[PDB]
């Protein structure tokens, strides 16, 4: 059974009032660093401090220069030559903004997508490896380095339609997406096609490869859209709108992930994370660093949280987390590096900060 | 067990990045 337990310690309200879509803690801050997150929404990017006494501090805030901008997601990386932190944030314009965090300012930005882009993810190994998933089907893998799109997944066994979720493995060797289309694709990064697409981008009219299949393919998890996936392991959690989050693995139960073939046709579902109240699309899950805690929240302010290291899903349920004060959906949460404060973000623009005890 | 096997490569996949980032300075912000 799980012990985690936490306490709601401060909460507050953006004036903008529009909702908050994305929250990020920034995983790369040192041990000892304050504790850092930043949160999207309307077309602002607003950092935050956490700090003792439940204390969130505002640092800094982004306005977009386009009032129309309606920002959907974020990721911290950090500059490979400097150290220095980054933010990358995009949204409906489908453009991606690089911006420097210590002062708030927009860096460079990248063009492409012909559509909104749902989701963007730094590489876990390489922190100039950004992949973001767009409205127009496809993911685009850039490298932030040489400025340089590397690779566009897509095309004739590629995603039907608008492509919601995306996550690299652990050690940043394949990609899950997920999407409108009720399918989830492994696209493999460490083929020696895409291992020399990477290195050609560093040595750079660059030309990006076209990757038109897919390493597997599902639409047999979910019976409609799916709009979050993670790796957890070798295995996947996944959501769509039937009140679980699932989790499966390619092919038969003894099934090694680097053996499935791309024509594979069977699918494994080891057991469900079941919640209530979150039926409708653009809720995220998420994880802490060490993999052993999931949370979720739901359409009325209630926060689930389960422990990963309970084997059985049903006993792995924590003591929700429940304020009077919060009903508004909760769109995304993040956990700190160190799992001791998990920040929830809502429909109305508040921001939640709960401490585990 | 397909749990306790999924667990342990978590984490030692888990260990390998926080060994990189425990050798990394990243500026605060
Ligand atoms: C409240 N009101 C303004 C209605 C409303 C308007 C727009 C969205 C809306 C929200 N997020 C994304 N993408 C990001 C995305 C993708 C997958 C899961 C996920 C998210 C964000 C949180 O979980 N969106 C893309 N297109 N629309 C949207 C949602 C509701
Ligand atoms: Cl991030
Ligand atoms: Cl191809």
């Amino acid at each position: 059974k799980c012990k985690y337990s936490f306490k709601c310690v401060n909460s507050l309200k953006e004036d903008h009032n529009q909702p908050l879509f994305g929250v990020q803690f920034n995983w790369h801050s040192k041990e000892g660093d304050p504790l850092v997150f930043a949160t999207v929404g309307s077309n602002r990017v607003t950092l935050y401090e956490c700090h003792s006494q439940g204390e969130i501090r505002l640092l800094q805030s982004y306005v977009d220069a386009d009032a129309d901008e309606n920002f959907y997601t974020c990721a911290w990386t950090y500059d490979s030559n400097t150290s220095h932190p980054l933010l990358a944030v995009a949204g409906s314009r489908g453009i991606i903004r690089i911006i420097n965090p210590i002062t708030m300012q927009c860096i460079k930005h990248y063009v492409g997508h012909g559509n909104a882009i749902n989701e963007l993810k730094f590489h876990p190994r390489d922190p100039n490896l950004l992949l973001s998933v767009s409205k127009d089907h496809a993911l685009r893998l850039w490298n932030i380095q040489t400025d340089t799109l590397v690779a566009i997944f897509g095309g004739v066994e590629g995603h039907r339609d608008e492509v919601l979720s995306a996550d690299y493995d652990l050690l940043g060797e394949k990609i899950m997406s997920c999407g409108m289309d009720h399918s989830l694709k492994l696209w493999r990064i460490n083929s020696k096609r895409m291992m020399n697409a990477i290195k050609e981008s560093y040595d750079y009219p660059f030309i990006s490869q076209k990757i038109h299949f897919p390493d597997f393919s599902t639409r047999d998890i979910h019976r409609n859209y799916v709009d979050c996936v993670r790796w957890l392991g070798d295995l996947i959690l996944s959501k769509s709108c039937e009140n679980a989050i699932v989790c499966w693995k390619p092919g038969k139960m003894e099934d090694d992930i680097d053996k499935i073939k791309p024509s594979e046709s069977n699918v494994t579902i080891l057991g469900r994370f079941d919640y209530s109240q979150c039926d409708i699309w653009y809720m995220r899950f998420s994880m802490d660093f060490w993999q052993k805690m999931l949370a979720l929240g739901n359409q009325v302010g209630k926060l689930y949280v389960w422990d990963l290291e309970v084997e059985d899903p049903h006993k792995a349920k924590c003591t929700t987390l429940t304020h009077h004060k919060c009903g508004a959906a909760i769109r995304q949460t993040s956990f700190s590096r160190d799992s001791s404060i998990l920040i929830a973000v809502c429909d109305d623009a508040s921001i939640w900060r709960w401490d585990r005890l | 067990s397909m749990f306790s096997s999924n667990r342990q490569k978590i984490l030692e996949r888990t260990e390998i990045l926080n060994q990189e980032w425990k050798q990394r300075r990243i500026q605060p912000v």
